[PDB]
């Protein structure tokens, strides 16, 4: 996908 | 309390932000900070950023202290000087500010290990907005992203808390956005905040 995480980048 | 793109306050359209200098446009007491950026060993220019203290005071003050060196751990300042952009996705956003680990796992705020989400007032409605990276609800720390396109799917999950000011700022954002990256979207050549502060 197009997220902005800090640790586990998801699709 | 998310505003639609026709309820937006004055001073935050793309055109308005591109006319900005070093003073805030949304509210007169909003701080303006800056990053000087190096791409590899080459100076790329300055990004000036209005922090929306009037809408997201805790988020603005966290970012502001990390720019000025005012936040200390046992008398040792820590913040964005020397921090990198570790995740760069063309046509989406540029992500950085992990001064803890440099890889996207780091989380530290001026309030403790993390701080809660403030109200989600502004949408991710255009390029050039500053928003908090996190790992789910109430996990804000030090990382941030600058939008390189609208990304409203992020609304109500990330607090939009600032905007870049002036055309040079967006030119630098676009330069960072277009550097070569690996399969994990890490730049092949480092992108670093070499200096930062308040204007």
């Amino acid at each position: 996908x197009l997220l902005v995480t800090a640790g586990l980048v998801l699709a | 309390s998310l505003l639609s793109e026709s309820e937006l306050p004055a001073g935050i359209s793309y055109a308005e932000a591109m006319e900005g200098g070093s003073r805030p446009l949304l509210h007169p007491d909003n701080p303006v900070v800056f990053f000087d950026i190096s791409i590899g060993s080459h100076e790329a220019g300055r990004i000036k950023i209005e922090l929306f203290k009037n809408l997201a005071p805790k988020s603005a003050e966290n970012f502001r202290q990390f720019c000025t060196g005012e936040f200390r751990q046992n008398q040792v300042p820590i913040g964005y000087k020397g921090a990198t952009f570790h995740r760069i996705i063309k046509n989406f956003m540029i992500q950085g500010g992990d001064f803890v680990k440099g890889d996207g796992t780091g989380r530290l705020s001026i309030y403790g290990s993390s701080f809660p989400d403030e109200a989600f007032v502004l949408p991710h409605f255009r390029s050039g907005l500053l928003s908090l990276a996190n790992s789910g609800p109430d996990t804000n720390g030090c990382q941030f992203f600058i939008t390189c396109a609208k990304c409203d799917w992020l609304n109500r999950k990330h607090v939009v808390f600032g905007q870049v000011l002036g055309k040079e700022s967006m030119q630098v954002v676009r330069k960072i956005e277009h550097v070569t990256v690996d399969g994990g979207n890490r730049p092949r050549i480092p992108v670093t905040v070499t200096q930062c502060g308040e204007l």
